[PDB]
RNA sequence: CGGCACCUUACGAGAAAUCAAAGUCUUUGGGUUCUGGGGGGAGUAUGGUCGCAAGGCUGAAACUUAAAGGAAUUGACGGAAGGGCACCACCAGGAGUGGAGCCUGCGGCUUAAUUUGACUCAACACGGGGAAACUCACCAGGUCCAGACACAAUAAGGAUUGACAGAUUGAGAGCUCUUUCUUGAUUUUGUGGGUGGUGGUGCAUGGCCGUUCUUAGUUGGUGGAGUGAUUUGUCUGCUUAAUUGCGAUAACGAACGAGACCUUAACCUACUAAAUAGUGCUGCUAGCAUUUGCUGGUAUAGUCACUUCUUAGAGGGACUAUCGAUUUCAAGUCGAUGGAAGUUUGAGGCAAUAACAGGUCUGUGAUGCCCUUAGACGUUCUGGGCCGCACGCGCGCUACACUGACGGAGCCAGCGAGUAUAAGCCUUGGCCGAGAGGUCUGGGAAAUCUUGUGAAACUCCGUCGUGCUGGGGAUAGAGCAUUGUAAUUGUUGCUCUUCAACGAGGAAUUCCUAGUAAGCGCAAGUCAUCAGCUUGCGUUGAUUACGUCCCUGCCCUUUGUACACACCG
């Protein structure tokens, strides 16, 4: 009973999961240094220091922290 | 009559098993003690011998 | 002495049926003739022979085939016989159904999908299946792993987790894409292997349920019969609702089923009690007539009494009791009388042995095997479908009117159910609203409140006046409310308007014997909403049997059988 079960035909194209992005050595560029002597900081009370925001169409946007300014 | 049902599984496939174990009404602490249609008689208490008539003051 | 036979026995014979020969036959020999050697082909072909002919006599082979056949056993069946029985049978009848409109299920057709099981009784208001979402299994799409655990790999200089803004999408799904941010060894990937599945298989199963069949039926021990399968027990007659009894008896004693039993209805001025039942009195008091009367309210503190009515434990009562009759005069049966009750007093629950390829894998974290398992047949969300309409069918509800419809008035049950920081129960009373409904209170986890559930049929007084009529109210337009996240494919309720078919239904066919049938409502189940359905409950309350075996079947005995897949042979 069910009619030969039917193969299924898909209309749409297969479709791709998404994986992480790669990024190698963050902090290294995250942090400026020069010889014999950086983005920006989440201000919330959630996490404080130690995050860093991105550069969008001049917009600011951490991770820890899903809230935007300017 | 107390009954038990029970599910045996086996390789091929489940087994039914169904006990049922009458007691004796005579042993029965709860209910009845007999059968209702189980009717008991009492012995006699016959075949006596009767001096004519006396009286014991 | 001879003859035609018969009855009993069974030493003996025989596969048995049976046999005074069919005995005197493996303990195998009195004389003698004829015939057969699995079933067919076939007593056919051919040759011969007899015959007027029809035919008679003689008489092959090729080829084909695993049985054919005999006697008996148990069952089943019989347009066989004899007994008995049933409103899922009839009879005498009642109400009908079948005809219309609609509700609902089934087929068909359509479909993106219209998920699926079931097809005589024993499928079709059945799956408690009254589906807007969920349910949900189907259809068009979008997520997620909730893929345990052990390996192996990648990899901390990153295994991997999320998510602002756009694009994107039905979607404010970071599903996916540009974006560099976040988090951190629980995870990702390959192997092994798990897990889930309303996926398949009820013809692989357990459990449950239905049916045979709700009739009276079923079984072993020892003994008897038979070479055996089997049989007697378990039965002529009478009797019973009954394999239940009287009895008959190659049995005897037993076991199940029946009956007993349990629940429920009817009686009890007889026990125990009642401030959650009722009442007589008594205060305080009403209206009406004053005889000290008639009808009421009130008082769960009136420091009263009680148990008829109500409630429910603890009992009583019926056993056919008495009397006539009849019959083994045994079992019983029929009339009366008394009785609350005399059909087993009425109604049910329970219910043997053997079975069915009956239904259910879609109740189950009940299950074997198969299938599938990351673009899933898992799960979840959005939307649709299960309602789709030339048509056929089943259960039903409204009707076709005057034994009625409408309007006023009268005004009486019984079984039941009910909640709280809700996702929200039963709702009295007060207020608003034509209504439907809204609002504020208060009672009730309940013999206390809803509730005397003031139900409907019905009763009374009028209007209508024999016509598709004020019968009927389908279909449809407009508006108002309520449930729900969501009412479009009208959820339901209410108001106006619209006002179909139908004039008692062909062949057919269902149910029913007394508080029954029919009519009439009510409560509970389903349930946010919705009952034309089920399960119970009361109200009004009959006509006709109290019989039979004609039809349809059931039980037992005898009997026939070439049946055993069992006469649908």
């Amino acid at each position: 009973g069910g009619k030969k079960r039917k193969k299924k035909v898909y209309t749409t194209p297969k479709k791709i999961k998404h994986k992480h992005r790669k990024h190698k050595l963050a902090v290294l560029t995250y942090y400026k240094v020069d010889n014999e002597g950086l983005r920006r900081e989440c201000p919330a009370p959630t996490c404080g220091a130690g995050i860093f925001m991105a550069n969008m169409k001049d917009r600011q946007y951490c991770g820890k922290c899903h809230l935007t300014l300017k | 009559i107390d009954i038990a049902i029970r599910h045996v599984l086996m390789r091929q496939g489940v087994l039914g098993i169904k006990v049922k174990i009458m007691k004796d009404p005579a042993a029965n602490r709860f209910g009845p003690r007999a059968l209702p249609d189980a009717v008991k008689i009492a012995e006699a208490k016959d075949e006596d011998e009767v001096i004519p008539a006396p009286t014991v003051k």
